[PDB]
């Protein structure tokens, strides 16, 4: 998960 | 009466939603979906038309950074493709000057851009301009007094707090005072004489702090923080107010929409998007039909 966007 | 348009975004996968909010009656409207799903894109308005720039289609069938530029006409409620940028730009930054669109930084694959492109509507062409002094993605971009500002972002190694300014007549970039907080994926807009940086990610937690830069005094100052912490948020200005839509707080994709009133330096929850999401392009223009 990307901390900055929440994208997988 | 104008409206706040929100294009694309991300919730479980990149979305192609085009929804609009009317601050006058608090209602929403779903419009023609984007031809291709995308998030990390940037929106902007020129000559009354809405433009969706770059981003990425993060789907189950795979990631695909986009170099596409598409136009949406409120008059017909239809999307038309435009000339594509010389390179794909995910988590892009966008600003407009004299009817010209500037695509700033962004990422392609594992590469972080420092390049910049300028789009000419009438001629329907893109052209590279002087590259930023830094490689930035998740960068916030805003325009004030016909000058373009690139704030925060990620250069591949570190989240940034630095920011710079582009002076058209010289096609040159100059660093400016850095922020007080490392910010990646913050909502960056202009209101009066200041460039605002709201939320974002400092490498540790989604932020709720907001700081503004005074072009004159050349300094940043913290203002009232938003209610919710949020990164990769949509932002825009409307009738002297800052509107932040959605974003990710580290636990859930927000659907809350906060409003900032400089006069009283306070935030308020004004509505909720039909559903939570992050990385949505935002812009203001006339209402449809």
């Amino acid at each position: 998960v990307d901390p900055s966007t929440g994208e997988l | 009466g104008r409206l706040i348009y929100t294009a694309g975004g991300y919730f479980r996968q990149s979305l192609s939603y085009l929804e609009a909010y009317n601050p006058s009656n608090g209602s929403w409207l779903r419009l023609a979906d984007l031809q291709v799903p995308r998030s990390g894109l940037a929106g902007c308005v020129v000559g009354g038309l809405l433009y969706a720039v770059g981003g990425r289609n993060n789907s189950p069938d795979g990631n695909t950074d986009s170099s596409a530029l598409d136009c949406y006409n409120p008059m017909t409620n239809q999307w038309s493709p435009c000339a594509s940028m010389s390179v794909p730009r995910n988590r892009i930054g966008v600003g407009v000057i004299d009817g010209h669109i500037y695509a700033v930084g962004g990422s392609h694959g594992c590469i972080h851009h420092s390049s910049v492109e300028r789009y000419e509507p009438e001629r329907d062409e893109w052209h590279l301009v002087a590259p930023m002094l830094t490689r930035r993605i998740g960068v916030g971009v805003a325009v004030l007094n016909r000058l373009l500002y690139a704030v925060g972002g990620f250069d591949g190694t570190n989240r940034l707090n630095s920011a710079e300014c582009y002076y058209p007549e010289r096609n040159e970039w100059r660093m400016i005072t850095p922020m007080n907080t490392i910010r990646s994926g913050a909502g960056v807009c202009v209101l009066h004489n200041c460039i605002y940086a709201a939320g974002g990610y400092d490498g540790q937690d989604q932020l709720n702090s907001v700081e503004r830069y005074d072009v004159e005094t050349e300094t940043w100052t913290f203002v009232a923080p938003m209610r919710h912490h949020r990164s990769a948020l949509g932002i825009t200005v409307h009738q002297g107010k800052i509107y932040v839509l959605g974003g990710y707080d580290g636990h859930t994709f927000l659907d809350s929409v906060e409003c900032y009133d400089p006069d009283s330096d306070t935030w308020s929850e004004v509505t909720r998007m039909t559903s939570g999401r992050s990385g949505v392009g935002v812009a203001v223009t006339m209402e449809p039909c």
